[PDB]
């Protein structure tokens, strides 16, 4: 799924 | 043309002076102004320049032969220069014999079916000794002449082939491809012997492959040639399939040609990795390439069983995208799958006929129409289906028309009671309305057949056909043979005879 | 060349 | 009718364009390119009339300038050929020894000359003196 | 190619990484041929034509062949300062790549064929996940090819739903979800009747399909710094989400 | 005039040394003008004017402007002329869509048409004529006729409102009804100011295309004006007297207008007109009243438009003949402009009975022109002429020349030339041996540029004509023998030997086996449709020549034929194989019976030439 | 063999040309401009045919080099020759662009005579034809 990238 | 004639006396005094480098200026300009009047003043200078102490003036003068052949060339002097250029082929310098060969060969196109008649060992052994010496481009011209020559028997072919065999050459394309042309014509020498055939095809593989590391334009030229060479003798490049996998930043024209060769070299073994490639090729962004990919998936199914089910499955996966041109290219190739594997893939028809609402390309419509022909009996409403095109039978391609005619009578021979009015409508169109003499012909042929004997008509038209068999975009076999003889040349780039460009 | 040259004479 | 009127220099700078029917900007740019490529190469041997799409252009050289009218295929070639000269003669009388630059620096004036002599695609005024009467008198007023 | 001034109420971006892991495997269990085709699609919705510098673990090792979108210009007085580009608005295919080494195969599949004369035929296939136990492999399908002469088949499976298709000459075993380092099994009894005794059945391989939420090259996105000179905002202002999706491709075994 | 600062600015751009210098400089002026317009005070009028003119100059240079529309719109309302001039010019060039500016602008136009200052009326009218917007039609298309007639508005204004109404008619004719003005507009032909005549003529001309009865009154007046113009002396009309010629452009316009009708209803008018036309013809044959070329160009402009009227009416044969001979003279004249125009004009003469025979006299010069001219556009009009004058007598030599032109003629025309020869040969066929020949030459020459419809027709004719069948089969067979041979000959010859090879199988040189073995040399070299044809043609032979059936059956049974990857080719190969195998003597020969004659139809050759002007 | 060597810019003006044969009229140069340079489709191939006239081409930055012939030449040979031509221009005046072509109107045509008579590629290298070709004095080092 969509997880966040710094 | 117009400037020069008034002082023709300059260029006759200019070819005679001392200094060997500055005698070619006058000799090359004299032949480039193109007139009848100049033939009065060129005859005797051309005689003396062909035997010059320096090679530079002979180089240029040997070209001025073929210059003169373009203008009023039917002379006892032209019969004198037929001798003067042949004697110049066993000449000390490579830059002289190169031009002699070029001029003389181009002059052989002014052909009385009897020009520079190859005199076999005395003519050829001087070529094959001069061919080792000759300049980069000379080698080309010499090999392109050898392609005319025919041998008698096996050692005649061999002692020419062994001479040229050393051509993993410098002039990467121009030489090597012309050497291939020679080596591929002289390939009848015990169709497989013990050792020479079975090593000549070993030696033909490496320099074909290493042509692909030149520029893009000769990559293309080499690939168009390799496409023919793989058709005629596929034994040469059997396991090199891995080289013609499409590299990422290849220019489109190279991609498309590589993809064709891939399909030809695909087998019962390698198919697994060839499909792996095709699936990714279909995701690419250029349309032409995508099409040739999805087409090629169908071509795999036909070329190899077992991949049958898989390939068809991925073709339907493609149809479900609802990208029109993917669906059209797919539904075309699926025709030919039904032809190689009859009665097995029937159930698909459903899914196909969903899409027929949006088939603008002729190939696709004719594909669908034929599908309803062969499988009319299974499709309850074939009646109404085929009837839909008739409305606009004109404003429709002759491909579609002929197929619709044949398909409808296929239906009528299958459902004669519920069909009468339809065959009458279509055979009327094909007969009365139509302008294509050949359409009209076939209209009458069917009307006459049906109306004479339906028991016979059924047996003629709906005969069990044979199967199409792994041909998969193959070239006309006798045409192939002709094109092979033109390997290095432009006809090999185009895949048409030279007789389709004057 | 020579935008200043007269259109006529 | 007139479709458009161009004044181009040898180079391709388009020193006036009057458009008498509403083309796209891209369309215009291409017409201007085409008019140039046709006209510039054609010598005094060649005629002043050249068919072009199903319009046709009449053109005439003066110095480094090209005076082009584009007309319907049925319109009178010679009538328009001399309308061009009628107009250039006004320009020469209003600018006295007119040159390319005169039209650059008085561009906003050139348009007003053109509009006295052509309007809505057709010819308006042929009379040289009368045009100059309306130019000079009633230039004056700020 | 990002022509005119772009304008949006909140500047965010989305990265998709898409990988198809191809694999042919021997019946013992040997990685004999396998590659991953890949592509990076970027759906960037941001204000004013900006600059971007994009990065990832090449040289945490691996990467065979690749190509970039025409916006990328890899060289400015020689070498590379990573991938460096002026992205178009919205969705575009940034780069497309291939990789063969350090391969990370998501499932391993293990056949057991055992014949009783020429009358019956015992089958047991086992599948194991080889990724993070926290992760969510979906759309699992295992296709076990039956012979062309098959009287009838009997099937039961520990997880999922399975059924023998007469037409397709295969048992189709589907599993809606499966997580990492877990195991499942199907076992099947196939009945026969022997005809020609020469065309001895070129045993087709077992095929697998699966979507996984990880990149089976081993690739992961390190960063993508967005800078914008004209306007004020830059890389901490943009909300950045990344997604990995592992398509099957061709995933065979038992050959 | 002025334009404070403009000169300096354009000098700076000329003084630029690169694209980068031009651009930096222009963005500098743009910043300046944007700073000044975006709330940097209220500028005076001359200020707005000088800046809008710099924006206008930038735009016309090629660089794109995204402001100054409100500013130009303000300038429209000025009472200074120069301010409105720049203002209107700007909106007439950089046209805006915005609903608030189309409004503002329209109020500006209206309040200028409101003044009785004819100069401001002028600018409003020219604005409407030059932008022609629907929203402006909807505003003013009502008021424009009223200005044109009705009151004494000035002469200059009547000129502009005429051409303005012309534009509105053309753009939005639903807003130009045919009300009461009709009458008064025609009366403008009788105005003293010739410029009002020149203008009103153009309006009537276009309105009469769809309303001839409505402007029918024009004819009488038009004529009497015209004859008064070509009768007038050296010091008459001195304003409108160009290079010793009376009102060239007006004469041309009026002659044009008369082509919007038949020859005139009434005897007296028609007399005046034909007398007038004889005069125009005479004045061309007279000595040149000046050396300078503008005299001849302008005089001839009128000659040519007169000749057009003569050919339009096709009434008075005296004039048609004189016209013919005069245009004749121009065919050899030194100016290319005149040669090109003479050939142009003569083509419409050729399609008229009284003139047709005179046109033919010149055929040798025409042919000489086609051969000699060293242009192209001229040569092409020479060919258009040949075609047009061509009947029975000419066709022989006309087609010979056109065929020789086709040889060197460029790649793009060919298709049209071929299509034209294939019409002339079919239309003027004395002897259908010559038809068959002509078509077969078109094939070896163009062929590439033949067309389906062309080779379709020769077969239709051949099978319909009976007597030519022998010739066809011999000529065809003998031409297939040349190895040089183009594919469309294989199509024609295939179908023809299929039907009529029986008429040549007598001769040992053209046996059944020799015919088949000949065609099968071409089988692999040809395309799929052609191969499908050769297959029809091959079983037609199996019927016709049972001697050869062994050979032909081996070719139909070949793997290449029966497994052919193309469907028609395998379908035909199998249907025809199973017919020859199975069936019976008489069931074969019923199916492959003689083929009836084609029914009578239009020419798709003609319908295709007609298609190609679109 | 090679009956025409044409060299364009990106816009389709003709920078240099050289017709070698009667076979190819000058309107061929228009046929290349129209049908390839400004074609609507930019995914084609190197060799195109138009009215039995065959068109070979290769790009260098924004400069098109094109070979033309009506004959059935050795197709490899024509590209090979265009490459050996692009090798000579580099050692004789550096970069491939419009500026370096405008300088060498003189040099270009003299190289065209030494490398190519009546369509036949003769022979070509910087040494063997150094004092057999006259250049200029100061080159183009800017860019």
């Amino acid at each position: 799924d969509y997880q966040r990238l710094n | 043309p117009d400037m020069a004639i008034m002082a023709v006396n300059s260029f006759v005094k200019d070819c005679e002076d001392p200094n060997p480098l500055i005698r070619a200026l006058a000799v090359r300009t004299m032949g480039c102004i193109r007139v009848d009047k100049i033939t009065e003043y060129l005859c005797e200078p051309l005689r003396k320049c062909l035997k010059d102490e320096d090679p530079y003036v002979r180089k240029t003068a040997a070209v001025c032969v073929a210059k003169l052949h373009d203008i009023n060339a039917q002379m006892v002097e032209d019969q004198g220069f037929l001798d003067s250029l042949r004697d110049l082929i066993a000449d000390s310098n490579p830059m002289v014999v190169a031009n002699a060969v070029a001029a003389l060969s181009e002059i052989s196109e002014s052909h009385p079916n009897s020009n520079l008649l190859d005199l076999n060992p005395q003519n050829i052994n001087k070529l094959l000794t001069a061919l080792n010496e000759c300049t980069e481009w000379g080698q080309i011209f010499i090999l392109d002449c050898l392609s005319n020559y025919n041998p008698k028997d096996d050692r005649e072919a061999q002692s020419i082939c062994e001479r040229v065999t050393p051509r993993l050459s410098h002039a990467n394309s121009a030489v090597v491809l012309s050497a291939v042309k020679v080596l591929m014509k002289f390939l009848e020498l015990l169709p497989k012997d013990s050792d020479y055939y079975n090593m000549l095809l070993k030696k033909l593989a490496p320099p074909l492959v290493t042509l692909l590391s030149g520029e893009p334009e000769v990559q293309y030229v080499a690939l168009r040639n390799i496409n023919l060479i793989v058709q005629k003798r596929p034994e040469i490049l059997k396991q090199e399939i891995k080289v013609f996998f499409v590299k990422y930043n290849d220019p489109i024209y190279v991609k498309l040609e590589k993809l064709d060769i891939m399909i030809r070299l695909a087998s019962q073994a390698n198919i697994a990795q060839v499909l792996a490639e095709l699936k990714e090729y279909a995701t690419e962004v250029d349309v032409d390439f995508v099409r040739k990919a999805v087409r090629a998936i169908g071509r795999c199914a036909i070329k190899v069983e077992q991949s049958a089910e898989r390939c068809v499955s991925t073709l339907l996966d493609l149809i479900q995208t609802k990208v029109n041109y993917v669906v059209q290219e797919a539904i075309v190739v699926i025709r030919d799958i039904f032809r190689k594997y009859p009665n097995k893939y029937e159930s698909i028809i459903a899914t196909l006929c969903e899409n027929l609402d949006s088939l603008d390309e002729p190939d696709a419509r004719a594909a669908m129409i034929w599908i309803v022909g062969e499988y009319a009996e299974r499709i309850d409403n074939a009646d109404e289906l085929l009837e839909s095109f008739l409305e606009g039978f004109h404003d429709e391609s002759t491909q579609v028309q002929l197929t619709l005619l044949t398909a409808i009578v296929k239906l009528f021979l299958k459902k004669p009671s519920e069909t009468q009015e339809l065959v009458q409508q279509v055979l009327s169109l094909a007969t009365q309305d139509s302008d294509n003499p050949d359409l009209r012909d076939r209209g009458y042929i069917y009307w006459r057949l049906l109306s004479t004997d339906p028991v016979t008509a059924k047996e003629v038209v709906l005969s069990e056909k044979p199967l199409i068999s792994e041909e998969t975009d193959l070239i006309e076999p006798t045409l192939l043979d002709e094109l092979i003889c033109h390997i290095g040349s432009l006809a090999s780039v185009y895949h048409k005879p030279p007789n389709a460009f004057v | 060349m020579s935008q200043i040259k007269r259109l006529l004479s | 009718m007139i479709r458009f009127i161009l004044i181009q220099n040898r180079a391709g700078k388009t020193r006036l364009a009057k458009w008498y029917m509403q083309f796209d900007d891209d369309e215009k740019q291409k017409l201007i390119e085409e008019v140039h490529a046709v006209v510039t190469v054609r010598d005094a041997k060649h005629t002043n009339f050249v068919e072009f799409r199903n319009f046709k252009i009449i053109y005439r050289r003066y110095a480094g300038l090209y005076f082009c009218i584009c007309v319907d295929v049925n319109d009178n070639n010679l009538a328009y050929l001399e309308a061009i000269h009628n107009f250039v003669e006004v320009l020469n009388e209003y600018f006295h020894n007119v040159c390319e630059l005169d039209l650059v620096f008085n561009f906003y004036k050139v348009y007003t000359v053109v509009d006295e002599m052509f309007l809505a695609g057709e010819i308006r005024e042929t009379s040289q003196t009368k045009v100059l009467k309306q130019l000079l008198m009633l230039q004056s007023l700020e | 190619w990002r022509r005119e001034g772009i304008k949006y109420r909140r500047n965010e971006l989305f990265l998709d990484v898409l990988e198809s892991v191809n694999l042919l495997m021997s019946p013992q269990g040997q990685v004999l041929s396998a590659h991953v085709s890949g592509r990076v699609v970027m759906k960037s919705y941001l204000s004013g034509m900006p600059e971007c510098k994009f990065g990832m673990n090449d040289k945490s090792i691996a990467i065979d062949d690749c190509t970039f979108h025409q916006c990328v210009r890899l060289s400015k007085f020689d070498s590379e300062r990573s991938i460096s580009f002026i992205p178009p608005d919205g969705e575009f295919e940034l780069m497309r790549y291939r990789t063969t080494k350090d391969i990370i195969l998501p499932f391993r599949v293990i056949p057991l064929v055992r014949e009783v004369g020429r009358t019956k035929l015992e089958v047991k296939v086992v599948i194991k996940s080889n990724f993070k136990p926290s992760l969510l492999a979906q759309k699992i399908e295992v296709r076990i090819p039956t012979p062309l002469n098959t009287s009838g088949v009997q099937v039961i499976c520990m997880k999922g739903k399975a059924k023998y298709k007469a037409s397709e000459n295969a048992i189709v075993w589907k599993i809606k979800r499966m997580a990492g380092m877990k195991e499942s099994q199907i076992s099947a009894e196939i009945e026969l009747l022997p005809t020609n005794d020469k065309k001895k059945w070129a045993r087709p391989p077992i095929s697998m399909n699966f979507e996984v939420p990880f990149a089976p090259s081993g690739l992961k996105v390190r960063y993508l710094k967005v800078f914008e000179p004209k306007l004020n905002y830059s890389d901490h202002d943009v909300i950045k989400w990344v997604r990995y999706i592992g398509r099957s491709g061709i995933y065979e075994t038992r050959c | 005039d002025g334009m404070r600062g403009l000169a300096v600015f354009i000098s700076d751009i000329r003084n630029c040394k690169s694209k980068e210098a031009e651009i930096k400089r222009i963005n500098k002026e743009l910043a300046n003008i944007r700073s000044k317009f975006k709330g940097d005070k209220a500028l005076d009028g001359y200020s707005k004017k000088k800046y809008v003119c710099k924006l206008l100059f930038i735009f016309l240079l090629g660089h794109d402007i995204d402001f100054g529309h409100m500013e130009a719109v303000n300038l429209l309302s000025s009472n200074r002329y120069t301010e409105k001039q720049i203002g209107y010019l700007f909106i007439s060039v950089l046209v805006n869509s915005n609903s608030e500016l189309i409004r503002l602008i329209n109020n500006a136009i209206k309040n200028d048409l409101a003044s009785r200052n004819p100069t401001f009326m002028g600018l409003a009218l020219h604005c409407i004529a030059n932008v022609g917007s629907r929203e402006m039609a909807e505003a003013f298309a009502g008021e424009i006729p009223k200005i044109l007639v009705a009151g004494d508005t000035m002469d200059s204004v009547k000129q502009s409102a005429a051409l303005c109404l012309l534009r509105l008619y053309r753009t939005s004719p639903d807003l130009v009804p045919m009300g009461d003005w009709t009458s008064r507009v025609v009366h403008l032909l009788n105005d003293q100011h010739l410029g009002v005549v020149t203008a009103a003529t153009s309006l009537i001309t276009t309105l009469a295309q769809k309303n001839p009865e409505e402007f029918k009154t024009s004819v009488s007046l038009a004529v009497s004006r015209l004859s008064r113009i070509v009768t007038s002396a050296s010091t008459d009309l001195q304003d409108y007297t160009y290079y010793f010629v009376p009102a060239p452009w007006l004469s041309v316009k009026l002659l044009r207008l008369l082509q919007c009708y038949p020859p005139p209803e009434d005897p007296a008018v028609r007399g005046r007109l034909t007398e007038c036309l004889e005069t125009i013809l005479n004045k061309a044959q007279e000595p040149p009243k000046s050396k300078k070329v503008q005299h001849s160009n302008a005089k001839n402009a009128v000659l040519f438009e007169a000749i057009s009227l003569i050919i339009h009416h096709d009434s008075e044969p005296n004039l048609l003949v004189r016209a013919c001979n005069q245009l004749g003279q121009f065919l050899q004249h030194r100016e290319t402009n005149l040669r090109y125009l003479a050939l142009e004009s003569m083509c419409t003469l050729a399609s008229s009975e009284f003139s047709h025979e005179a046109v033919k006299t010149h055929i040798e010069t025409v042919i000489n022109a086609l051969k000699t001219e060293r242009d192209v556009s001229v040569r092409q009009r020479a060919v258009d002429l040949l075609y047009a004058m061509c009947d029975r007598s000419n066709a022989q030599q006309i087609v010979a020349e056109m065929l020789s032109y086709l040889e060197t003629a460029d790649y793009s025309i060919r298709e049209e030339i071929v299509l034209k020869v294939a019409i002339l040969a079919e239309k003027y066929a004395v002897d259908y041996t010559w038809y068959v020949d002509t078509i077969l030459n078109l094939i070896r020459i163009a062929g590439d540029y033949v067309s389906e419809e062309v080779w379709y027709r020769v077969i239709q004719i051949v099978i319909n004509r009976d007597d030519v069948q022998g010739y066809a089969a011999k000529t065809v067979f003998e031409a297939l023998q040349a190895p040089a041979c183009h594919e469309n000959l294989v199509k024609v010859g295939g179908y023809i030997l299929g039907e009529f090879g029986n008429l040549i199988a007598g001769d040992p040189r053209s046996s059944p086996l020799i015919q088949f073995n000949l065609l099968h040399s071409k089988f692999h070299l040809c395309s799929v449709p052609t191969r499908a044809l050769l297959l029809s043609t091959y079983i037609k032979f199996v019927n016709l020549f049972p001697e050869v059936k062994a050979t032909i059956q081996d070719v139909l049974r070949s793997d290449s034929q029966l497994k052919n990857a193309d469907v028609e080719l395998q379908q035909r190969a199998v249907e025809y194989l199973r017919l020859s195998t199975v069936a019976s003597t008489d069931i074969l020969a019923t199916v492959l019976e003689e083929m009836p004659p084609f029914p009578e139809r239009e020419s798709s050759i003609l319908a295709k030439l007609k298609k190609k002007k679109g």
